[PDB]
DNA sequence: GGAAGCCACATCCTCT
DNA sequence: CAGAGGATGTGGCTTC
């Protein structure tokens, strides 16, 4: 469906009230949790036409963002990460405004 | 010494120095297939610093890793030297070895190695999020095209 | 037409 | 497993 980057895909699922089951914001800034890893893993592999895709590999990709300062992990909270880039300047919605919608 | 390692040393544009043969093409930041060594034919006291620099038309001075080594027994053994910077499509880097004696000495190894991101490889008004994420997910596309 | 480059991962793996 | 990172393959895609 065109070029797509993991952090963007996730951003989709987080803007799709339908997915809240397996992945959702946590209310704190841009922090979020993958309530159901294997699922997200499943969709991502699909969006990339990567059957074998799973969370062990998907979490690797997330790690590559640590350096690049796009996403950081939250210490102690399994499956919990956080967008660290300036999503507000990129999209225009403060955490609450977006959280609302 | 050339007998212990046949075809593993090569001559520099300097008659007093030899350096290991490098791969024609190699991946950026990948470890080399052969520890890189600089051999001094004349007498170079053990402990003299030896530095290598890579460069060419595109990159005056490419970024390297571990480009400094200590000379010991006429031989400076580099510990995992790596080329981070790229040489440019269909281009190579010219190494500039430099033994810091007194005075310092310079030896060159022209058109030595080509460094690329893959290296030698096997032949192959107000819009919504959806709209904003889309523009965002393309940026590189249109940004490059239109510019 | 296609080889040569670039890019973001996709795989895989060792510990803790 | 979960989680940090390194080493290196893979497929998309632009450039010559």
């Amino acid at each position: 469906s065109g070029p797509i980057q993991l952090w963007q895909f996730l951003l989709e699922l987080l803007t799709d009230k339908s997915c809240q089951s397996f992945i959702s914001w946590t209310g704190d800034g841009w922090e979020f949790k993958l309530s159901d890893p294997d699922e997200v893993a499943r969709r991502w592999g699909k969006r990339k036409n990567k059957p074998k895709m799973n969370y062990e590999k998907l979490s690797r990709g997330l790690r590559y963002y640590y350096d690049k300062n796009i996403i950081h992990k939250t210490a102690g909270k399994r499956y919990v990460y956080r967008f660290v880039c300036d999503l507000q300047s990129l999209l225009g919605y403060t955490p609450e405004e977006l959280h609302a919608m | 010494v050339l007998a212990d390692h046949p075809g593993e040393l090569v001559r520099t544009d300097s008659p007093n120095f030899l350096c290991s043969v490098l791969p024609t093409h190699w991946r950026c930041n990948k470890t080399l297939p052969i520890a890189f060594k600089v051999v001094a034919l004349g007498d170079v006291p053990d402990g003299t610093l030896v530095t290598v620099m890579a460069g060419n038309d595109e990159n005056y001075s490419a970024e390297l890793r571990n480009a400094t080594a200590a000379m010991k027994n006429q031989v400076a053994r580099f510990n995992d030297l790596r080329f981070v910077g790229r040489s440019g499509r269909g281009k190579s880097f010219t190494l500039t070895i430099t033994v810091f004696t007194n005075p310092p000495q310079v030896a060159t190894y022209h058109r030595a190695i080509k460094i690329t991101v893959d290296g030698p490889r096997e032949p192959r008004g107000s819009l919504s999020f959806s709209e904003r994420l889309s523009e965002l997910e393309q940026l590189r596309r249109t940004a490059m095209r239109v510019s």
